[PDB]
């Protein structure tokens, strides 16, 4: 019954992102883009230009 | 629905202060009972005229 | 008593708790059954059937001395609340209460359970001024450092002992090897889900307040040479480094683009601030050198 599909859990997702980049980035400042997302459990995949548009 | 927001004020005070003259936290429909008695009820309950 | 009770008879009881508080006027009673579905409530095995009886208890409270010992009647129910299961640290008093009933007695081994639980749970409780400081506090004992165990733990408040963990459980293992009093043992490592989590928090322990004690020549450490003296393995350390990382109660800086990196204060970025704190405090530092130089080398001078 979602009246739109283009934003509903897209958004949730969207902020979840950041959210889940508060965890692999907040224990310290540098670290290694790969198991920084072994976490988010894709190291290159969309991590690198999400976190960049960040 | 029932004809018995300041006395909500007393409303509250006379059900929960009871209750805790009972002296527990869970709150009944009866308290409603117990803050619609002590109340403005003089002359229940229509001027019937 | 029929069956000894159930479920049904534990919802009995507890709704026979809340009723007469009140339409019963009572002080001891009231308290030691209030008390009374304690085990019905456990029994029944839900940590939070106990809180919210427990909930219920804090109605209760001044219960200090309704006879002369019925707190050393209820006290072990009270901290029965979260004994072996509760929280390692919120256990202040509750893990101390052990302490005052063979302390009211002589006695040597129910003593000693006493004493070696009034100190062996803390090391369970998180880092704290008031575990560190209320440890001393304490101390002065004159039963308790007749112990080699609680003298051992007792030094750890002191540059962590970094020591080999298997020396340790020795120490601590040999307390289940007891000749004599052993009921610390037993509140202590005669546990499995607890006691086996009472080492493992002792692993806890050691890496972490080796964390806090090592923190002097830190900016320079490798993350395999980190493991090698931490008395724990690499990948053991890794885990560790990521708990104590996520945690974040300190500010380190560490990266796997060299490995060597360490738990770190804030790793120095800041400005002349340094330097004016130390060109400025130790310059004064010197005045004061001057001033003392005349004062004290005419007193040496004094007799010529």
């Amino acid at each position: 019954d979602d009246p739109i599909i283009s934003t509903h859990l897209a958004k949730l997702y969207d902020n979840l992102l950041e959210q889940n980049l508060i965890r692999v980035i907040e224990p310290f400042s540098r670290v290694q883009i790969e198991h920084i997302s072994s976490l988010i459990k894709l190291s290159k995949a969309d991590v690198e230009r999400k976190l960049s548009q960040m | 629905a029932r004809p018995d927001g300041a006395d909500i004020n007393s409303i509250c005070q006379e059900s929960g202060m009871l209750a805790v003259r009972e002296n527990r936290y869970i709150v009944l429909a009866k308290d409603f009972e117990k803050a619609y008695k002590t109340v403005i009820k003089k002359d229940e309950q229509e001027h019937e005229f | 008593k029929e069956q000894n009770g159930d479920v049904k008879e534990a919802a009995s009881i507890l709704q026979e708790l809340q009723v007469e508080t009140y339409g019963s006027m009572e002080k001891k009673e009231r308290v030691e059954f209030i008390l009374e579905q304690m085990r019905l409530c456990l029994a029944v095995k839900d940590y939070i059937r106990t809180q919210i009886i427990s909930k219920k208890i804090n109605t209760k409270f001044f219960q200090e001395e309704n006879t002369e010992k019925l707190k050393l009647k209820y006290y072990n129910l009270m901290i029965q609340l979260d004994q072996h299961e509760g929280s390692y640290l919120s256990i202040c008093k509750h893990y101390r209460a052990i302490y005052d009933t063979p302390c009211i007695q002589a006695e040597s081994e129910k003593w000693q359970q006493a004493l070696k639980s009034v100190v062996l749970y803390v090391i369970l409780a998180p880092f704290d001024n008031e575990q560190s400081d209320l440890v001393h506090r304490i101390s002065g004992d004159k039963k308790l450092e007749e112990i080699p165990k609680y003298k051992d733990l007792l030094k750890l408040f002191t540059t962590m002992e970094l020591m080999r963990w298997s020396t340790l459980v020795e120490d601590y293992g040999m307390e289940l090897r007891k000749g004599s009093l052993e009921s610390p043992a037993t509140d202590v490592f005669g546990s499995t889900e607890e006691g086996e989590k009472r080492w493992k928090d002792l692993k806890n322990r050691v890496v972490e307040h080796n964390i806090r004690i090592m923190a002097k020549y830190y900016t320079r450490i490798t993350m395999k040479r980190m493991a090698q003296l931490l008395d724990l393995s690499v990948d053991e350390s890794e885990a560790f480094l990521s708990n104590l990382v996520v945690n974040k109660t300190i500010f380190a800086k560490v990266d796997r683009l060299a490995g060597i990196i360490n738990f770190q204060r804030p790793k120095d970025p800041n400005n002349l601030l340094n330097d004016w704190s130390q060109k400025l405090n130790s310059l004064m530092s010197l005045v004061n050198k001057t001033t003392h130089l005349i004062a004290k080398e005419e007193m040496i001078h004094n007799l010529q």
